């Protein structure tokens, strides 16, 4: 799995 | 924006009266991923019930498959509760077995 | 042939009724391998196919911290989209995402995806390029401007072309008893009259894998597409997948119909007649 980015 | 479950209910192999089998109801096509799914011998609830992860189709609806074990016979009538936001009340949908 | 990673994210608010629920699954094509809910007690992301068990706790431990960071992301996130379209702090929203990756027989990279929905509706999503994103609408151009001044293509684009891709073929190599197995389709016809006149002919197909299949219906050759009832592909719950095909018939006129059934498993296409 691949890691998180914010709105 | 809502989309009402397509509603499907079989079972994992062709019918046997006396053949431990599964009965499946698959559930698709809904929005939102809020949802009830029982399965019904005779009118009453099954008790224990499993289901697949939540999911969802490439235009977002979302998918499940809730099953359980079972011994079907000639008397014994199955049917499948779906519950969601979309129906006035709960649809009830009948193991045809060739369907 | 080619072959498939996708993970699937959802996250729901609750309003009133604590934080929002967020749920994980990943599959190699049609063959889902893991799982992740921040209701559960584990906490913890799970196997959910034999092969992916023989991974150690570092792989487990940091899966785990990857959906934890992300369920924690999109409950920030749900609330900055309620601004965006200024709703109310009382109704249940939805973040959707799936993103993934590709690759041909030779194990090489053929694509990426990346892409996002609220309440069921595309948002935004990373173009084939991998480089531009495409806003759905005006919320969404916020979005996008702020995943262009953070560079949030190049980052997603890295992973898409590497850790994916690399992670994907490992599994097809570890799992390559099921994942690389065609189940052909187990083909019957049923029959039943409505009248005196008039009959359903259904066209079977049982326990295949993968999920792609095709089944039509025929008189005297030419296609009927447009009087074929088809059911959704479906799971039998086993891994493998049913699906049928009806037409009404006139009693009496059985043998002019012909059901045809297309699957890779099939070294040559069925035909079945009643």
């Amino acid at each position: 799995s691949s890691c998180p980015l914010s709105k | 924006i809502q989309r009402t479950p397509k509603i499907q209910v079989y079972s994992r192999h062709p019918a046997e009266n006396g053949k431990s089998n599964f009965l499946n109801c698959y559930v698709s096509g809904f929005h939102p991923s809020d949802i009830e799914v029982d399965l019904l011998k005779n009118g009453e609830r099954i008790e224990k019930v499993e289901h697949s992860d939540l999911s969802f189709s490439k235009d977002w609806s979302f998918y499940l498959l809730y099953y359980t074990e079972f011994t079907p016979t000639e008397k014994d009538e199955y049917a499948c509760r779906v519950n969601h936001v979309t129906l006035s009340q709960p649809k009830i949908v009948k193991w045809d077995r060739d369907m | 042939g080619s072959h498939s990673m996708r993970y699937f994210y959802t996250s729901v608010s609750r309003p009133g009724r604590g934080e929002p629920r967020f749920i994980a699954v990943g599959y190699v094509d049609d063959t889902q391998f893991v799982r992740f809910d921040s209701d559960a007690a584990s906490q913890r992301m799970e196997p959910r196919a034999p092969w992916i068990e023989q991974e150690g706790p570092e792989y487990w431990d940091q899966e785990t911290r990857n959906v934890k960071a992300q369920s924690q992301t999109d409950r920030v996130d749900l609330g900055t989209l309620r601004g965006y379209y200024n709703q109310s702090e009382d109704g249940s929203h939805t973040i959707q995402i799936m993103y993934g990756c590709d690759v041909g027989p030779d194990g090489r990279f053929l694509r990426g995806y990346r892409q996002d929905a609220y309440d069921g509706k595309d948002y935004i999503a990373l173009n084939e390029d991998l480089r531009s994103w495409t806003a759905a609408d005006m919320a969404a151009q916020i979005t996008k401007r702020k995943w262009e001044a953070a560079h949030a293509a190049e980052q997603q684009r890295a992973y898409l072309e590497g850790r994916c891709v690399e992670w994907l073929r490992r599994y097809l190599e570890n799992g390559k008893e099921t994942l690389q197995r065609t189940d052909p389709p187990k083909t019957h016809m049923t029959h039943h009259p409505i009248s005196d006149h008039e009959a359903t002919l259904r066209c079977w197909a049982l326990g295949f894998y993968p999920a792609e299949i095709t089944l039509t219906w025929q008189r005297d050759g030419e296609d009927q597409t447009q009087d074929t009832e088809l059911v959704e592909t479906r799971p039998a719950g086993d891994g493998t997948f049913q699906k049928w095909a009806a037409v009404v018939v006139p009693s009496g006129e059985e043998q002019r119909y012909t059901c045809h059934v297309q699957h890779e498993g099939l070294p040559k296409p069925l035909t079945l007649r009643w």
